[PDB]
């Protein structure tokens, strides 16, 4: 391989592929705190056709972190088809990216050819998208996966009810399930960030979730994103099992920030066959995020995008319900802005569909970054074109104890009414029932939790 | 092996089964534009989308390009400048750019000729190389065309920072019968050579409109030379002190 | 009318209408240059509340330029359906946006409604809309118009072919004719912007438009975008008239720094009736965008944005079969970076349909702004979810002439086919007919202008 | 032009194309009567052949009365889209009916041809068509218009309803109105001509159908067919404006024995643009009929056929929502009998069409005429299927007060049973919601005034 262009008559050098693979990307504030950035638009665009001319070989053969080294570079190693590797291995990054966004390239082409690669490979293809392409790339990849409810199919947007509260007040997640519910919100899950991570509180909270699902018969599941060890110990002493939840990170050293072994999803898998209220054959969740490495002294000189890729090969030999991105969710220190935002939130999704996993976005920003409602909103409906599997809904976006802002309840509902999409079909069935949803839109007695009294 | 901003890759026909290649190929020399590139999907082709921002990186860094004052030092023209000082202000402050700084208006009360027919006045405005790579070119037949067939030729000078309505200004103090604007128009993705002309027949800040100019724009070796634009400048220049009117009040 | 309210404690009083109406804008460019913004976000918020809280009747009575001094103020007091407003005037700007906003508001309630609005007014409410208010309000206001094609019809989406050249040669104006053609682009108008305003010149053009239109009986129709004087000339003088354009601003002072009397406008009308060859009877086609009263010193301290609704209000006089906006044509100076751009699109097509009219984006941007081309795919996207009756094409985006970026015809492609929105039926039925378009999908054959030869 | 041919070895002579014009129409007691109609059947066919070789040309340039002699004939002409007139000029009257017939001429190609025409020409084409020529002729010639009803989409049939009194009584007005509604009548409009002309009268009959329209929300219009002055005064006056009503000549001699000005048609449209309550663009209504311009005295030596025709290009010019025909409204003197008044009927439906206007026809005749309620019966069924826009309707067809028959509510409801028709879209709605229509259908509780109360 070359690791070498002339631009304007001035000759770009790149010291490996990890270099290449860092400064390719689109500008983001994380990038330039890694150290690892473009020094100009050239340079950027150099280290792009530099990439794009790599092999699949070429970036296959080169991961971040090395395979004796690192779990997570084996797991996502070990996983590889190597017949569809072997068949595609000559393809250079160029000529993936027009094959993945071909009109003749079909969805169960995709499927086979997903399997022969790796995370650096899906990043580096990410890499010399534009924004467009990965929208347009991302929506003609689906992704369809089944708990209680079906998630993922073209024509379809979902959405998890985020009920947090400070206290993890019963009333107050009631409350606000109640909320989500009449604006068609939950077909995903009815998560919960708890307050306390202990097996009383948790059973708690899952009795709370449950109640109103078991009283209405709401085809969902519910989820309380505490530590998975905590959520196993208290689904196996008798609390209700939904999804069973887990942050993850791209490398060994990232697991182990998070106080995450692998094993401890093999028994999450497990216990979720065991115990869990679930009909389809899905029932893991996981949450991502771009910056999360670089956090945690563990992105070993990579950027976050390729960092984030490796998350979602890591997710995917778990074959989970949903995966999400929390896109903006962090701050500033690793994406900055608007633009920024948006284009990390685009890249995750097109990343995470490429990988063949269900990838949702949460579309938020934080206080101290330079962002505000209407960039949620702006990117929210981006990623519905891009067939993103769900968002997030909370009371107008406000989170009282996350301490951020993701997308209203409204939300939901304006992108599916904006762009003809219905919700899961089981859920869909269900609002209609209950009188929130005709034809896809809410009814005149919608948006009013008193309607479940 | 191939460089992005070589004539090779300007020249790269990525249609993928072509009814007739041999057309696509008369085709791209038509024309400058981004033809014939082809697709994936409904999508640019990767060489199309690396060109593009190829170029767009060398766009960037023709806004913020400015001409040594040892060059229109060396050309022997007067700087003087409006009431902005700096590049990044230029490009927020419209209506500062449109006026000048109050030595200016003493420099060319001082040094340059009262009460012309003609007067040139040159400035960067948007993009530097528009007149840089031009001038040689335009700047001495134009005014050997004015003196060589015509009158009271006034003395030219840089304006730096200019915007075009600062010509108004100009020829108020001057008291130019016609004042002509050679300025830097707001650089092309792969271009940034192009000019243009501002001209106005006895302008006053407080009255005239900007129909009252007649414009000539991309002026540069791929649109209208330099040199045939200078001689359509000096045309133009004599059709305004005959008919006493400039733009929208000219004849045919 | 209050022209004051307190906002935690603090007492937030306003000189007029027309500093409210300044002030609650979203911080842009333009506004700090022409020294009417907000000084502060909380400022910008009381600003918002005192307009919410204004009547219609408050708005219509003060528009930004008076009555008696002021033709185009004149025009769009003239055109009230008194009715209509007798039946709004009460109504306070938060009551008219929560009806345009309802989905027991239909299109013909907005029909009615919208005779009773003048432009400050469609600007007012405007300002206290989000990004996704702006979306789906005008996405449930379709304007639909018909010239040889028609526009604007809910699930289509259409496009100007746009194939300047630097010196008008004939030769380059055609390839690029042919290359749009091939991706679909051209329903709404083939459209040039010419080097010299002169009548041989300009019926040269139209030959060059019209020879490609006549050899393969394409439904659409031919435009030269020189002074309407001179496309008049010439088209009383012989040559094929199609549409008839002009560039249009909100004030009498900015028509005069444009050199244009409505009388011209009136004339155009007449002209069109008598010469030119459309079927429909619809035959205008005007451009606006934020900035140019402020540029033409033509703002009378009035904002960009409330400037720019009263361009609709001027063109909806004229019924054109088309109006767009050229969002970012002019520079950092109007609108600074991604996130102004964005937001002033979607105000402006929000405020002309709003207005009643066939409202398109020219989504673009200059090289001396913050901007690159993942924004022209963010805003043509979330414009296209919006309704946008039409966006540009030209090769790549790039405008050799005019010297800016707007979308590629790849960009009118990749929308259709991802939000399965269809061309002007008469266009489309043509693309079939060529072996271009196959169920609202470019074929194999497509995308190459060498299938005309 | 040649005013002459030979048939069966017998030379036939014309003075004039207005003497040709007159005799190649269907015998009728109104051209014997205007002393212009044939000798024999050979005489009328060989006018009809002369005719029918005659140029668009000879035809356009030989108006039954002069330009610089009539208003109206400036008005027709001044209209004439010239480059549409030059593609057709040269076509024979035979070739201008074959194209009109033709299914390869499809409504766009009529739409752009329609503009090069003359009501003259318009004539000419109608008088060489069979009776099935002028129906299916007709028929794929739809002219659509919207007021807060639509009307004229294919698949439609609209119905006005007319509740005269010989007191203008408010109770009997109401009753007649209570009736109609409960067969589906009124989607065009809710139309009474009213005894007295006079402000104070006229807004209580007004102010009675809108008592009735305000109370159920009824998506239609009113009206009241008194002197379009009067009518423009009581609106300028407060009294709810929907359709403005004026009888229409097709000379200015004509005009003036109606006392119409053409200034009062222009003021008209500004008083429905400035009063109305109509949601679409189109508030106008003109009747017209054969045999008006020679009881005025004002036919100028042409047959009523081709003086109707003048009528209807009169018409287009002003934009109207609704025209009608009153086909049999005034006598024998006219239009004699059974044969004479459908043919009439067809005629004027036909001539309608093509001049681009929403043609209805009140099917009608009067108890001195050689005509009974099966004419009527046979009329509405024929121009239902040439896609007549609307027709009348009074309960049973008697009209207590203009003194003669039209059709009855149970007319309407039995040529939409019949041929599969529906109401304007909009009141379709209207009648679904009140119970009086399912599936086009009138349910069992239907046809019972009671229902409203
Ligand atoms: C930007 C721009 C505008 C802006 C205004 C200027 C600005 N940018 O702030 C807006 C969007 C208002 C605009 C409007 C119109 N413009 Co203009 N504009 C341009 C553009 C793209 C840039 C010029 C530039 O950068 N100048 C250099 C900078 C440094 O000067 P500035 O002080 O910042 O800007 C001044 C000039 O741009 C001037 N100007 C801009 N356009 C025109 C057109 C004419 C005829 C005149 C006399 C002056 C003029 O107005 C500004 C004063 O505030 C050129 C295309 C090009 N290749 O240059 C077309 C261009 C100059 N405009 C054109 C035209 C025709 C128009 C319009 C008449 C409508 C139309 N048909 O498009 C209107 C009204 C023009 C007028 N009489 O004021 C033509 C002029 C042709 C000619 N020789 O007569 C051009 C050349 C493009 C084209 N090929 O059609 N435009
Ligand atoms: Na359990
Ligand atoms: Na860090
Ligand atoms: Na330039
Ligand atoms: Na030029
Ligand atoms: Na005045
Ligand atoms: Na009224
Ligand atoms: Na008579």
């Amino acid at each position: 391989m070359k690791l070498k262009t002339t631009l304007f008559g001035n000759v770009y050098q790149f010291k490996d592929v990890k270099e290449v693979l860092a400064k390719a990307n689109e500008l983001r504030s994380g990038d330039v705190l890694a150290g690892v950035a473009a020094a100009s638009s050239q340079e950027r665009v150099a280290a792009k056709q530099v990439l794009s001319e790599m092999t699949v070989a070429d970036i296959r053969n080169n991961p971040v972190i090395a395979y004796e080294d690192d779990c997570v570079t084996r797991l996502i190693q070990d996983d590889v088809n190597e017949t569809a590797y072997n068949q595609i291995k000559n393809w250079s990054i160029s000529e993936l990216r027009e094959y993945v966004l071909s009109d003749e390239t079909s969805v169960d082409d995709i499927a086979f050819t997903r399997k022969g690669l790796t995370s650096e490979v899906v990043a580096a293809v990410a890499k010399i998208c534009s924004n467009a392409d990965l929208i347009y790339g991302a929506k003609k990849m689906p992704v369809i996966k089944k708990a209680n409810t079906t998630i993922g199919i073209p024509g379809t947007f979902s959405a998890r009810l985020q009920p947090n509260d400070t206290r993890d007040d019963v009333q107050s997640i009631a409350a606000q399930i109640y909320e989500g519910l009449s604006f068609g919100v939950g077909d995903a899950v009815i998560g919960v960030n708890p307050v306390t991570d202990d097996v009383e509180n948790l059973s708690r909270v899952l009795d709370t979730i449950y109640g109103v699902i078991d009283k209405f018969n709401i085809p969902t599941q519910g989820c309380v994103l505490a530590h998975v060890t905590t959520q196993i110990e208290a689904i196996r002493r008798g609390a209700p099992g939904g999804l069973i939840f887990q942050s993850i990170c791209g490398s060994e050293k990232g697991l182990k920030e998070f106080g995450v072994e692998l094993a401890m999803l093999d028994e999450a898998r497990a216990v979720g066959a065991e115990f869990n209220r679930i009909a389809g054959e899905n029932c893991l969740y996981f949450e991502t995020g771009q910056g999360s490495a670089l956090s945690a002294g563990a992105n070993f000189g990579a950027d976050q995008v390729t960092m984030e890729a490796r998350n979602y090969g890591l997710a995917r030999h778990y074959d989970p319900f949903i995966v999400n991105t929390v896109v903006g969710f962090i701050g500033p220190e690793y994406l900055y802005n608007d633009r920024q935002i948006i284009r990390a939130g685009l890249e995750d999704h097109f990343m995470g569909k490429l990988s063949g996993i269900s990838m949702g976005c949460d579309c938020c920003y934080t206080n101290h970054a330079d962002a505000d409602q209407n960039l949620n909103e702006n990117l929210m409906i981006l990623l519905a074109t891009a067939g993103c599997n769900y968002i997030m809904g909370m009371p107008l976006g406000d989170d009282i104890m996350l301490n951020y802002q993701t997308t209203a309840f409204h939300d939901t509902a304006t992108v599916r009414q904006l762009l003809n999409l219905r919700p899961s079909p089981e859920f869909e069935r269900w609002l209609e029932s209950m009188g929130i949803m005709a034809n896809g839109r809410l009814t005149k007695r919608a948006g009013d939790p008193s309607l479940f009294f | 092996a191939l460089d992005l901003g070589s004539a090779e890759a300007k020249a790269w026909i990525g249609v993928e089964n072509p009814h007739r290649a041999d057309v696509l190929t008369e085709l791209r020399r038509s024309t400058v534009a981004r033809v014939c590139t082809g697709r994936a999907g409904p999508r640019p082709r990767t060489q199309a989308l690396l060109r593009f921002l190829a170029d767009h990186s060398r766009s960037k860094d023709t806004v913020l390009k400015e001409v040594p004052e040892e060059w229109v030092k060396a050309q022997g023209l007067l700087e003087v400048r409006s009431e902005i000082s700096d590049k990044n202000l230029y490009l927020t402050r419209p209506d500062m750019g449109r006026r000048l700084c109050a030595e200016a208006v003493e420099a060319l009360k001082a040094q340059c000729v009262a009460n012309p027919d003609v007067q040139v006045v040159i400035s960067d405005g948007l993009s530097t190389d528009a007149i840089t790579v031009n001038y040689e070119e335009i700047l001495p037949p134009l005014m050997a065309g004015l003196k060589q067939a015509g009158l009271k030729v006034g003395t030219p000078f840089f304006v730096r920072y200019g915007r075009v309505k600062i010509e108004d200004q100009i020829g108020e103090i001057l008291g130019a019968k016609v004042v002509i604007l050679l300025v830097g128009e707001r650089p092309g993705l792969g271009q940034s050579e192009s000019l243009s002309c501002y001209a106005v027949y006895s302008p006053r800040m407080a009255t005239t409109v900007e129909a009252d100019r007649t414009c000539i724009s991309n002026i540069h070796q791929g649109g209208t030379p330099p040199v045939e634009a200078a001689a359509v400048i000096v045309d133009l220049a004599k059709r305004m002190l005959e008919q006493k009117a400039s733009g929208i009040n000219m004849t045919r």
